[PDB]
């Protein structure tokens, strides 16, 4: 058959996903941070170890620092990002990547260099046969199973909202904003300081994170949450910290996610992110605004709150004409949706005519990427 | 000799006490969801019969 | 709530199954393969992760491969002398230029799964055996 | 990098008229007098050490 199923790499700033084409699910999932010790080591006779990649960081992540190499989409050090390449393919996979084709996600709207550098780095350090960049709100509506819809996604550092009709994508009315988990969580830390708690270092916002991830959820009205909240205890949780000490959130639960409607919480002037979508919508065609309403799809694990779907069809059922229904399309397992739709797009015949060749990439430089890539 | 020979199978044994206490709620956990399933079954059932 | 009910089942299910599936596959691999050269030395290994523990059979394993004298093991029965011996031999993979990441003493000798299959992946796959 | 650093030579290591009194001095040297018997295990893995040995020992 001298089929090889090609490596899918999904790559954001919060975690990495790794598997082969064809399969229904990634083999492995693992947070993307790099540790190193912060402390004197004095029991000589143990291995000296430089650095720490994935969940083995932090399950040492007290006498770490953690650094995520890519920040708001855009990796920043690029060693980091090549010790954690070379740990999905040697220990998590078990894979040779001189055999299998490797595709790779990004951001719409990012620097030029990023594509050039990944594309370099893959086919110089790692001798891969060839490669592909995709755009991961593309691959969520791959993995929706619709040729039209508009589809937002939003992750650990980006946010960005696309339309496509009939397989076609109107790259003027793509949205970019800036607003994700990672700003959630500082604000997190912000206001837990009012209660009394003090998180500082790193091990304290992956701590503050697994709070939010766990007690966070988004009011359908946020006044009446807010009197609600005001006028009785009966909307409180407590938190274990790993040393034993229990802490209550109470109030703060449902004002985290709220910065993504209203980001004047935040200092941003930028708008909300139901907001976002009415406006990339409203920027498109006058025929297609209706299959537009009803084919919106939701993606990424920031995406993940309870009670986002109806609060975002509220919202946009509030802003747009009251003649035509809007519907939220929002599958479960959206947070690992872009991962499958890259499956599916290494699983068509016709795309084994899309990759990159090593010779192309010989003849034409690290600037092939921008003619061969959306 | 021997005194620190029958503290570690001593402890060893302690430990694998725990450890089948811990599993045995776990199975009582996952039968109790078992059930709940098959409730949650008959209930859709009538509803999509009807 | 019932949407994160549905994802946890999805990962659960789905990718832990296709991981350890895996694992346990490559892993009897890995096990046949490590058995196969250390028949020279009259040394067979049953479970793969338990028996790389204290380093001696590794530091073996590493002397029937390479061909080399690698030095004395630490001769102890602690948790310091395992660790002192699976960096030796860490340290003699680092000779021959292999490259390796997240390989630390303590994760072998803790019994990693992932790591212990990583590390007989990259001795399988970069290191070349002298004859 | 790639320095091996345990077959290198200790570090205080890299720097007659009587013959009775040196096999002495020699003699001294051993934790007893005389030196040990090759074939017989050390005092570290002999099993009498006082300090607990490591978990996969034991498992082992
Ligand atoms: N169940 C959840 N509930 C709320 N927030 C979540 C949940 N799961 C993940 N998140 C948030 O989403 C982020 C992970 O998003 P992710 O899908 O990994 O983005 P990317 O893959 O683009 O890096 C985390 O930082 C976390 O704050």
């Amino acid at each position: 058959d001298d089929d090889i199923a090609a490596l899918v790499v999904d790559n954001g700033s919060g975690m990495c996903k790794a598997g082969f084409a064809g399969d229904d699910a990634p083999r492995a999932v693992f947070p993307s941070i790099v540790g190193r010790p912060r402390h004197q080591g004095v029991m000589v006779g143990m291995g000296q170890k430089d650095s720490y990649v994935g969940d083995e960081a932090q399950s040492k992540r007290g006498i770490l620092t953690l650094k995520y190499p890519i920040e708001h989409g855009i990796v920043t050090n690029w060693d980091d990002m090549e010790k954690i390449w070379h740990h999905t393919f040697y220990n998590e996979l078990r894979v040779a990547p001189e055999e299998h084709p490797v595709l790779l996600t990004e951001a719409p709207l990012n620097p030029k260099a990023n594509r050039e550098k990944m594309t370099q780095i893959m086919f110089e350090t790692f001798n891969t046969p060839a490669m592909y960049v995709a755009i991961q709100a593309v691959l969520s509506l791959y993995a929706s199973g619709r040729t039209t819809g508009i589809v937002m996604d939003s992750g650990d550092g980006v946010t960005h909202t696309v339309p496509i009709y009939e397989g076609y994508a109107l790259p003027h009315a793509i949205l970019r904003l800036d607003l994700a988990g990672r700003d959630l969580t500082d604000y997190l830390m912000k206001i837990l300081t009012e209660r009394g708690y003090s998180f500082t270092t790193t091990a304290e916002r992956e701590i503050v994170r697994d709070i939010k991830e766990k007690l966070c959820y988004v009011a359908l009205d946020f006044e009446q949450e807010m009197a609600t909240a005001a006028s009785s205890s009966s909307l409180e949780k407590s938190y274990e910290l790993p040393d034993g000490q229990v802490i209550t959130i109470g109030n703060e639960r449902f004002r985290c996610p709220e910065a993504l409607f209203q980001p004047s919480f935040l200092g941003m002037e930028s708008c909300g992110i139901h907001e976002t979508t009415f406006n990339s919508i409203m920027k498109c065609d006058v025929d297609i605004r209706k299959d537009l309403y009803a084919n919106t799809v939701l993606s990424g694990g920031t995406t993940m709150y309870p009670g986002i779907a109806d609060r975002m069809q509220k919202e946009i059922t509030a802003l747009a004409p009251s003649t035509m229904k809007i519907k939220i399309i929002a599958p479960p397992e959206r947070k690992y949706s872009v991962w499958i739709g890259g499956s599916i797009l290494a699983s068509l015949s016709t795309f084994q005519q899309m990759w990159i060749s090593k010779q192309e990439y010989d003849e034409s430089g690290p600037s092939i990427v921008h003619r061969k890539c959306f | 000799s021997l005194n620190r020979r029958i503290q570690l199978v001593e402890e060893e044994l302690d430990r694998a006490q725990e450890r089948l206490a811990t599993a045995l709620q776990k199975l009582e956990e996952a039968e109790k969801a078992a059930d709940e399933s098959e409730r949650g079954m008959k209930v859709i059932e009538n509803r999509a019969l009807k | 709530d019932n949407d994160n009910s549905s994802a946890r089942l999805f990962e659960r299910s789905r990718i832990k199954a296709l991981a350890d599936e895996r694992e346990v596959v490559q892993k009897k691999t890995f096990t046949k393969w490590v058995n196969s050269h250390l028949a020279r030395v009259s040394c067979r290994i049953t479970d793969l992760y338990k028996d790389l523990r204290d380093g001696r059979m590794l530091i073996k394993l590493l002397e029937v491969l390479s061909g080399e004298m690698l030095p004395k093991p630490t001769k102890g029965k602690m948790r310091i002398h395992c660790l002192e011996n699976v960096d030796k031999a860490l340290q003699f993979l680092k000779e021959q230029r292999v490259h390796l990441e997240n390989m630390g003493s303590h994760d072998i000798v803790d019994g990693n799964h992932r790591l212990v299959l990583g590390l007989i992946w990259t001795i399988i796959l970069r290191f070349q055996i002298q004859d | 990098p790639d320095s091996n650093i345990y077959k290198k030579p200790p570090i205080y290591k890299q720097r007659s008229k009587h013959l009775i009194e040196d096999l002495i001095i020699e003699s001294s040297k051993f934790p007893a007098a005389q030196p040990p018997d090759p074939n017989q295990p050390a005092k570290i893995e002999t099993d009498y050490w006082p300090c607990p040995p490591s978990l996969a020992v034991v498992e082992t």
